[PDB]
């Protein structure tokens, strides 16, 4: 559920409509008691203001923070103090396996929202530890699990996801699984590899009905994005446009719809006008990537190559109006895409051919294995070093 | 070092609504 | 059971005498054994003396607790206690006192379990101990004669 | 349930037919196919480009020339194929082998 | 005291070194000598017990406190690391040495192995009297290296290590030749205009006599950093050329004579070659002793990989931390990157003191013609036929025609590999889009093939030679 | 690789020997000879080999021959028995007193009775007069006589080795009927054990009735050497259980005093056992979707515990068609419709347009 | 190879072990 | 431990969605719950022409 | 010389042989197997070749000039020609019927899947699926289906009568019915078929009557594999009955048999099935 929250951060990350999530993005804090909070979670969305507060500026478009933001965290975390101590009492009185680590939690929220980031850690960890079934375990972690999201903050998330992950099978914890289905699918987006978030997030909502977690719906369309950022036409074609997920749904997909539809008509010119209207809608919604300069080259390449692997030859200037993007741009792109070899063409401009190397033949097989194979033998050298002396 | 992509992003979204135009 | 974090009296026990006996007498174990051998400090010998009231109270409730399973883990080591080994026979005025309620703890062990074992390890504990206190021995054996509870 | 149904009749019937046209391999005219198959000029050459990423004849058809070209088969992929399996198996085992050298030095 | 609580420790490292010295004596035992007398010793020697532990005057302790000078003289050999004949020639913090109560344990077990009593000093004749006297300067030329030491103590190290030996043996001079190399490193780092290289050129006459491996590999590598200090170019390419550098050599000696052999080869234009070494010597080198020399591969590497044409990645510049230092270097790399020579020139010329002392210098001048180089190889290999004028508006060069000349002169060097068509006037790729046809995938495998056959070989004579040492020395 | 070769030509020599049997060693002779009773086989005396002896070998003890001389080459403590078969699709025992009753109270009736006796005979010997007879397990299918005696094994101590009823399960070397006295040799050797004799007694009606029959001929004998020879009267670390379903519907051998002294008696389902037994196994299985155990719980209990076995397995497989990978409560309250009105058609009879 | 050079690193403990042992004992008989 | 003719009409309307998505498992766990109390038949015309 | 003894052993591993059943291991040089020749035997297992997959049940040859443990045989060898289902095998399936769709799903999902694939029955993290009992009107083709499956797997089927479970030679019987059980294990993948339990799993026995003896006992021990059978991935006794009255309503439940399949005796879907192949 809190997946909200998420997408607030994530459209001020790229500057170019940030100006009202910024205040929708303020309003959270308040209602948490969050205020500290709020200028860890602010650093995640880095490359963009985020800085005015009411303890800071009020100058940038970033929304100032009420008076009675301040007040109501005061009150929280007295609230959560009291809660603490109280959760504890009743614990001595009755039974200490379920009591007790509840009153944990009580004191990580406690250090969570005045700021002591760490003090947070060791609490939760507590939490972790003490003895209830396995399957209360994971309702602990789900919790923190969101929270580590939203600062973007790599060890936090993956300590969480990993264990969570294998309980599932031992408890029996099949109940929670789909929670944790989706948990997967936002760590796997949280990393600079959207390619696993691609084959993850299709999984997620054939098996997700409900169980204490964000909408059906929601998932359906961020199933879209993942999918044809990393995955070309072929597994794009069976998974998702003859699979269940996206019809269902209908409406609120256009964007995404949009791209699809051009792909199948193969009509270049509006798959990438539609490109760039799917990356401003859907991928800067997300706050997602520990490196932005990834996201973008995933993007860019993945249209390419689906124009470059229809055809041995093209006209320079069928090509160069299908990407839309300059001459200048093409070529500074191009350079950087054609090592990796995803794309492996070459630009034949004065007699105007494109033509591709071919991603199938032979020249190719050999580029990963004298790549992969020369490397190899710096690697012997120094294993061989260690072993004489 | 930084890959030049990044900056990118922001001028080959708006360049595709003009080039189809500009140019066949 | 020679534990400073009560088993024995390093000071005065209350608290393990009701829980222990049920599934397998614990308290019982260290008191009579490791408590009067380690110190046969006099001051430490009139904790267990006002402990000793409480001592004869366990009988009772350790009959009502008797099933072979229950029984069997909670005494070995009793059974093998020679008092000049622990030389608590150089002092006698707290020490004979203790043996009063120690020799109704053994009873149980030698007959009614039944295999060889329990009886040859629970004969070397009693015969010294009784050629000792001799008088007052006699007293002890009728009290055991009439039996706390009239069972088997 | 009817559009979808005739949809997928509408995808078999198109792969079933372009079989028999391309079948020489070489190049191939576009043209040529086109009235063999029973289809018109605009609609073939849509086809086909559906088809090569699709991959659903394995060609590769050429907008610059005006013919569609079709795969031969290659000489031997086998040979880089089995050095390349060779190669990624040594470098896990090489991930291994450095920790416990460590202790020497 | 202070002195007492580290004295459990001097009978541990005296375990080691005369257990070493044993094995030496009894025929050619070799290789287990050279493993165990490098980094695995010295790690622990000087950063274990002294430094951690705190007490450095347990050093000069630990080589005499039975008062021996020795036949040849050695006594002051011990003066110089520590404890010169005052508190401390670093840190003191002992209260018995042989200045200040003769004795108080026995590192030296009485008997001849690694120190003995004052009997041997004054005058002996044993064949264990050379196999102590070796093996003493090793022990203190341990912590001469990782402290740091300089001035006086420097320059008379050279007098007492060679020219008191001109015999040795083989077991000998394996020992003595570890411990010039430690030396000439501590001479190097404090830039002194009295001759280092002087000595370690004496010390190879000895060597060679001997014939005796070890000897030839240590000094060589050291020879080479000597010789490019003075910035005397001639002698150091002779010199490498010159050595085999055996495949059976220790870690820190691999990292070495590469990242040398590839400071040589770079001004030459053989770039290729002298990136992949000094990349190799990054990893080979150690974490404690090698720090010195370390730093210097990482900041001249970045130069290096330029040259070639290779454009070196910001993960480089953050992993090691180290990236502060490494600043300037990342300047040249955004430089050459462009394809513009402004940038580069003024770089150049601000930082050009800072480089002279690493010895990037040279090298950094060598980059104009890389600038423009690094830039066109990217935009040729990418596309197929582009023109000379796309070349130049992208790079920011100043005329197509001189992109022409510049491309033409590098598709010579043939690390561009191209053929220019100046007619319509496009550069054009060179592809043949199948390289079945030719032999090139066999080539390519034949040649792991060779590389492959020279582990095996290296490995089967290798495996034996430990044990062997072992069973004739009596193994517990 | 000298080794290898000479392993090798020493095997191929060694081996051409012909013949190697197997015997048992029945009993010794004073002519410092044993009687060895080949299996399929005449019965041969040979005189004792240098490896093993009369010493070595002590009597009815299992053991390997060499050539076609019925030598002596090894001691067996193995022997063939219908009870080495029955122990192969046994497999490992599993389940415990609480996974199957759910109440405190059963958990606690079985496990004084069968416990205690194994961990101690000579107490009980001395209890009473002379050692407690088999026991009687007892009870509707809910509670599962068979089942509840692999749960039992787990506490005792002992290798589950299932007896059948049957003494015509031999034809090794001849029927049951006729060696009674391997099966016990066996057992005594692989002491402690628990012989499960398992005579359901709904098997016959006339037998059940009668005392005499071949079966009951057959099945009094074997009943009848456990007392004669003792180590069911010395000692009782081996539990004879006898299961049948009711107090009495046993067959006369059964039933008659002197190999009886205990009968069990266990209710069938509640909701309240239909609780514990269903979270158990749906656990294990795969638990459903928000949980909704206790609904089917306090709806109706099971009638027997395979019942709810069968309702999480049955749930597990709907889910797979699905395309899931986990239960829902859509699956979860299908299975127990499907188990239970297919139970309630099967059982009643009475029900034709009644009730 | 790496296998038998861990194990070769071990046999040097000993066999180094063995030399200063013989020293120990010389040692012990001189000293009295 | 119910199913009536009128609770399998809503699982035969729910498959139909199914088919037109193009996801056949969980259309055809619905389809067996729906024949089998239709196999018997205890209901009106329009209810078997779905079945069906 | 090691190339040269190795073709010596060669020689040996080969004809002539004889059969056995190697039951257990009581060391790894030697081991104890039975013939067919009525002789138990120690027998000497080759070395310089595997002796620790040995080990399991399976049917073993041993040489007849050496009287040795040269190799090892496939569990399929040596299987009965009197036994069904291994001088025939079905060519049925689904197709070539119409009808009782509904029922032929159940089946497939029951019996089908687990042998072709026991990854999918673990992920889920339930016990593999139990046998199921066919019951019905006569007819209808409920074997029909039994055949479609079995056929569909590619793998052994084992089929059997109740006539073949009860004796050879008197009293064979019992012995016979932990036999039939057991031999599927060692052929795994497999199916466990009965054609007829009509007077099997009825309750009413004497013994009175010396025939009914055995047959009493068929049925004590079909109770029990079904006990053994759980908490593991072997799969229940799938079998075929006219009617379902014969069978105990108290010893034999569901939950022990996951699916207990009644075939419509009404069906008006199933008869316009049958038509439509005319069609």
């Amino acid at each position: 559920m809190p997946l909200e929250n998420l997408e607030e951060e994530g459209l001020p990350k790229n500057p170019d409509l940030r100006i009202a999530q910024l205040r929708f993005l303020l309003s959270l804090p308040e209602h948490r008691g969050d205020t500290a909070v709020r200028e860890e979670l602010m650093a995640a969305v880095r490359e963009n203001n985020m800085a005015p507060y009411y303890e800071a500026l009020c100058k940038s478009l970033d929304w100032q923070m009420d008076m009675d933001l301040l007040s109501k965290m005061k009150k929280a975390n007295e609230e959560e103090l009291k809660r603490l101590d109280e959760e504890l009492e009743d614990a001595e009185k009755n039974l200490g396996e379920s009591e007790i680590r509840d009153a944990m939690m009580a004191k990580a929220e406690y250090l969570c929202q005045i700021g002591d980031k760490e003090g947070a850690l060791t609490a939760f960890r507590k939490t972790y530890d003490k003895t209830v079934a396995l399957g209360h375990r994971l309702d602990i972690v789900f919790y923190l699990l969101r929270i580590g999201l939203f600062y973007m903050d790599n060890d936090l998330i993956t300590r969480n996801t990993e264990k969570a992950k294998s309980l599932i099978e031992e408890g029996g914890d099949w109940d929670r699984r789909n929670r944790l289905k989706v948990y997967q699918g936002l760590y796997c987006v949280a990393i600079r590899d959207f390619k696993q978030a691609a084959e993850l997030f299709l999984d997620t909502v054939s098996t997700f009905t409900s169980y204490e977690l964000m909408d059906y719906k929601t998932f359906v369309t961020y199933t879209v994005y993942v999918s044809m950022i990393a995955l070309e036409r072929p597994d794009l074609r069976e998974k998702v446009i003859k699979g269940a997920e996206i019809l269902e749904v209908l409406h609120s997909l256009p964007a995404v719809r949009q791209y699809l539809f051009s792909l199948y008509e193969c009509r270049y010119s509006v798959f990438f006008q539609s490109l760039a209207v799917v990356e401003q809608e859907m991928k800067k919604d997300w706050l997602f990537a520990p490196h932005y300069r990834y996201y973008v080259r995933e993007m860019r390449i993945h249209a390419y190559s689906q124009l470059l692997e229809s055809y041995r030859s093209l006209t320079l200037g069928y090509m160069a109006e299908a990407f839309g993007v300059g001459v200048e741009f093409i070529d500074q792109e191009l350079s950087r895409f054609i090592a990796a070899g995803r794309l492996h063409c070459k630009i034949d401009k004065v007699n105007e051919i494109v033509e591709t190397n071919r991603p199938d033949s032979k020249n190719w097989q050999y580029q990963e294995t004298i790549k992969k194979g020369d490397l190899l033998l710096n690697r012997v050298q120094k294993l061989s070093r260690v072993i004489n002396m | 070092n930084v890959e030049d992509d990044f900056s990118n992003q922001l001028r080959a979204e708006l360049e595709k609504h003009g080039y189809k135009m500009e140019t066949s | 059971m020679e534990e400073g974090g009560r088993d024995k009296t390093p000071v005065q026990s209350q608290q393990p005498s009701a829980t222990a006996p049920s599934g397998a007498d614990e308290k019982s174990s260290g008191k009579e054994r490791r408590d009067a051998g380690e110190k046969d400090k006099e001051q430490e010998l009139s904790e267990e003396d006002k402990q000793l009231q409480d001592e004869l109270e366990m009988l009772v409730e350790r009959l009502g607790e008797k099933d072979t399973s229950l029984y069997r883990p909670a005494l070995e080591e009793l059974r093998r206690q020679i008092r000049s080994s622990t030389t608590s026979m150089t002092s006698v005025p707290k020490p004979l006192k203790f043996l009063r309620p120690h020799y109704g703890k053994l009873k149980e062990i030698y007959e009614n379990m039944a295999p060889g074992e329990n009886k040859c390890f629970a004969a070397d504990i009693i015969s010294v101990l009784a050629m000792t206190m001799s008088g007052e021995r006699e007293c002890l054996k009728y009290r055991l004669v009439g039996s706390q509870e009239e069972l088997a | 349930i009817i559009s979808t149904h005739l949809a997928k009749l509408y995808d078999n019937l198109l792969e079933q037919n372009l079989i028999r046209v391309i079948e020489p391999f070489s190049r191939v005219q576009i043209e040529h196919i086109s009235s063999l198959i029973k289809l018109s000029k605009a609609d073939v050459e849509r086809k086909l480009s559906q088809m090569i990423l699709d991959k659903k004849f394995h060609g590769i058809l050429d907008q610059g020339e005006g013919v569609l070209i079709i795969f031969d088969e290659p000489p031997v992929d086998k040979t880089y194929e089995a050095a390349l399996e060779t190669i990624q198996n040594m470098s896990k085992v090489v991930d291994s082998l450095y920790n416990k050298a460590k202790k020497l030095t | 005291p202070a002195p007492q609580d580290v004295e459990m420790k001097e009978e541990a490292a005296a375990g080691s070194g005369s257990a070493g010295e044993g094995d030496g004596k009894a025929a050619a035992t070799e290789h287990s000598q050279r493993e165990l007398d490098t980094v695995t010793l010295e790690d622990i020697k000087e950063h274990v017990r002294q430094l951690e532990k705190a007490v450095s005057g347990k050093e000069p302790r630990f080589v005499l406190r039975a008062l021996r000078m020795l036949p040849s003289t050695s006594r002051r050999l011990n003066h110089y690391v520590l404890y010169k004949a005052v508190h401390g020639f670093f840190t003191s913090n002992n209260a018995t040495r042989d200045f200040l109560l003769p004795f108080l344990e026995e590192p030296m077990d009485t008997e001849a192995d690694l120190q003995f009593r004052p009997r041997t000093g004054k005058a002996a004749s044993a064949p264990l009297l050379p196999e102590v006297e070796a093996y003493l300067q090793l022990l203190m030329v341990i912590f001469l290296m990782n402290s740091k030491r300089y001035k006086e103590a420097q320059k008379i190290s050279d007098d007492l290590m060679q020219k008191i030996s001109t015999q040795n043996r083989r077991a000998l001079d394996l020992v003595a030749a570890k411990c010039y190399y430690y030396h000439a490193r501590v001479y190097e780092f404090l830039d002194k205009l009295d001759v280092v290289r002087s000595f370690l050129h004496a010390r190879l006459r000895t060597a060679t006599l001997r014939h005796d491996a070890d000897g030839q590999a240590t000094l060589l590598n050291l020879l080479l950093r000597n010789y490019l200090h003075y910035s005397l170019y001639d002698q150091a390419e002779k010199l490498v050329s010159k050595s085999v550098f055996p495949e059976q050599a220790n870690n820190n000696e691999w990292a070495r004579y590469l990242y040398y052999t590839g400071r040589i080869k770079a001004i030459q234009l053989e770039y290729s070659e002298a990136r992949r070494t000094m990349t190799n010597a990054l990893r080979k080198a150690p974490q404690h002793t090698a720090v010195g020399f370390k730093q210097t591969v990482h900041k001249l590497l970045i130069v290096v990989e330029l040259l070639l044409g290779e454009i070196p990645d910001r993960l480089q510049f953050r992993q090691p931390s180290l990236k502060r230092s490494l600043m300037p270097y990342f300047l040249l790399t955004q430089a050459v990157r462009t394809g513009n020579l402004a940038k580069f020139n003024q770089v150049l010329d601000q930082f050009g003191e800072k480089f002279q002392t690493d010895g990037t210098y040279t090298l950094i001048i060598r980059l104009r013609h890389n600038v423009i180089k690094t830039g066109v190889r990217m935009i040729s290999l990418s596309y197929s036929r582009i023109s000379l004028a796309d070349i130049a508006q992208k790079l920011q060069l100043d005329s197509p025609e001189d992109a022409e000349f510049i491309v033409a002169k590098a598709i010579r060097d043939g690390v561009i590999e191209a053929s220019i068509n100046h007619e319509k006037g496009y550069v054009q790729s060179k592809e043949m889009i199948d390289i079945y046809s030719t032999r090139e995938p066999q080539l390519a495998f034949h040649q792991r093939i060779s590389f492959c056959l020279d582990i095996h070989n290296m490995s089967v004579k290798a495996m034996r030679f430990p044990p062997k040492s072992y069973n004739k020395d009596l193994e517990s | 690789l000298n080794a290898k070769v000479r392993l090798l030509r020493e095997e191929l020599q060694l081996l051409q020997e012909q013949g190697s049997y197997v015997g048992e060693v029945v009993r010794a002779m004073d002519k410092k000879k044993v009687l060895v009773k080949v299996h399929p086989e005449g019965k041969f005396v040979v005189d004792v080999d240098k490896n093993i002896d009369i010493n070595d070998v002590t009597p009815n003890c299992r053991v390997a021959l060499r050539n076609d001389s019925y030598t002596l080459h090894k001691i067996l403590p193995n022997k063939v028995d219908p009870l080495v078969s029955l122990m192969m699709v046994e497999k490992v025992p599993d389940s415990t007193y609480e996974m199957i009753g759910g109440l405190d109270k059963q958990i606690k009736e079985i496990k004084e009775v069968i416990e205690l006796p194994v961990k101690h005979p000579e107490l009980f010997e001395a209890l009473g007069i002379a050692q407690p007879k088999g026991v009687l397990l007892y009870g509707p299918p809910g509670t599962g006589k068979t089942l509840l005696a692999r749960a039992v094994a787990h506490h005792t101590d002992c290798t589950f080795i299932r007896v059948s009823g049957s003494e015509l399960v031999q034809k090794f070397i001849g029927e049951g009927a006729r060696m009674v006295r391997e099966l016990f040799v066996m057992a005594r050797e692989h002491a402690p054990s628990i012989i499960f004799m398992d005579e359901i007694d709904s098997i016959g009606s006339s037998r059940l009735e009668g005392g005499s029959g071949g079966d009951s001929e057959v099945q009094r004998t074997m009943l009848e050497l456990l007392n004669q020879l003792d180590g069911f009267e010395a000692t009782k670390n081996i539990k004879v259980i006898m299961a049948t379903n009711r107090i009495d519907i046993l067959d006369s051998a059964l039933l008659r005093p002197g190999r009886i002294d205990r009968k069990i008696e266990f209710p069938p389902p509640n909701e309240e056992a239909r609780l514990d037994i269903l979270k158990i196994h749906s656990r294990k299985m795969n638990l459903t979707r928000g949980i909704n155990l206790r609904k089917i719980a306090e709806l109706m209990p099971g009638a027997s515990g395979a019942e709810v076995k069968g309702v999480c397995t049955e749930a597990g497989m709907y889910a797979l068609r699905e395309r899931r990978v986990h239960v829902t409560q859509e699956d979860f309250e299908m299975a127990v419709a499907k188990v239970m009105q297919k139970d309630s058609e099967k059982n009643m009879s009475i029900k034709k347009l009644w009730k | 190879m790496v296998v038998v050079y861990l194990a070769s690193l071990i046999r040097s403990v000993v066999a180094l072990h063995n030399l200063i042992n013989n020293k120990i004992a010389n040692r012990d008989a001189e000293k009295k | 431990m119910d199913d009536k003719a009128l609770l399998v009409e809503v699982q035969l309307l729910e498959s139909k969605t199914y088919h037109a998505l193009s996801n056949l498992p969980k259309a055809r766990a619905a389809l067996t719950s729906a024949r089998t109390t239709a196999n018997a038949i205890y209901c009106p015309p329009k209810l078997q022409a779905t079945l069906d | 010389e090691f190339l040269h003894a190795q073709e010596e052993v060669k020689r040996i591993q080969s004809i002539p042989l004889v059969i056995g059943q190697f039951l257990e291991a009581v060391d790894q040089n030697t081991a104890i197997v039975g013939s067919t020749t009525g002789s138990n035997y120690y027998v000497r297992i080759l070395s310089t070749i595997d002796r620790e997959l040995l080990k399991p049940n399976a049917s073993v040859a041993l040489h007849k000039h050496s009287n040795a443990l040269v190799d090892v045989l496939p569990p399929e060898a040596d299987s009965s020609i009197m036994m069904l289902t291994s001088d025939q095998k079905p060519d049925v399936m689904y197709a070539d019927i119409g009808g009782m769709d509904i029922q032929k799903q159940e089946v497939r999902e029951a019996v089908e899947l687990p042998l072709t694939h026991f990854e999918l029955y673990k992920q889920i993290g339930i016990d593999p699926p139990r046998g199921v009992l066919m019951y019905g009107p006569p007819g209808c083709g409920k074997t029909m289906l039994a055949k479609a499956v079995a056929h569909h797997t590619t793998a052994a089927f084992i089929r059997v009568v109740g006539s073949e479970f009860v004796q050879k030679y008197l009293g064979e019987g019992p012995r016979m019915v932990r036999d039939v059980f057991r031999l599927a294990k060692e052929n795994a993948p497999a199916i466990i078929f009965i054609d007829e339990i009509d007077a099997i799993a009825t309750k009413r026995f004497d013994a009175q009557t010396g025939a009914d003896r055995e047959v009493q006992r068929i049925l004590l021990e079909l109770l029990n594999q079904m006990d053994g059978f759980d908490q593991n991935v072997n799969v229940k006794v799938i079998m075929a009955t006219n009617r379902a009255d014969t069978l105990d309503p108290a010893l034999l439940r569901p939950g022990r048999l996951d699916r207990k399949i009644e075939f419509p005796l009404p069906d008006r879907r199933q008869k316009r099935l049958i038509f439509s192949t005319i069609t």
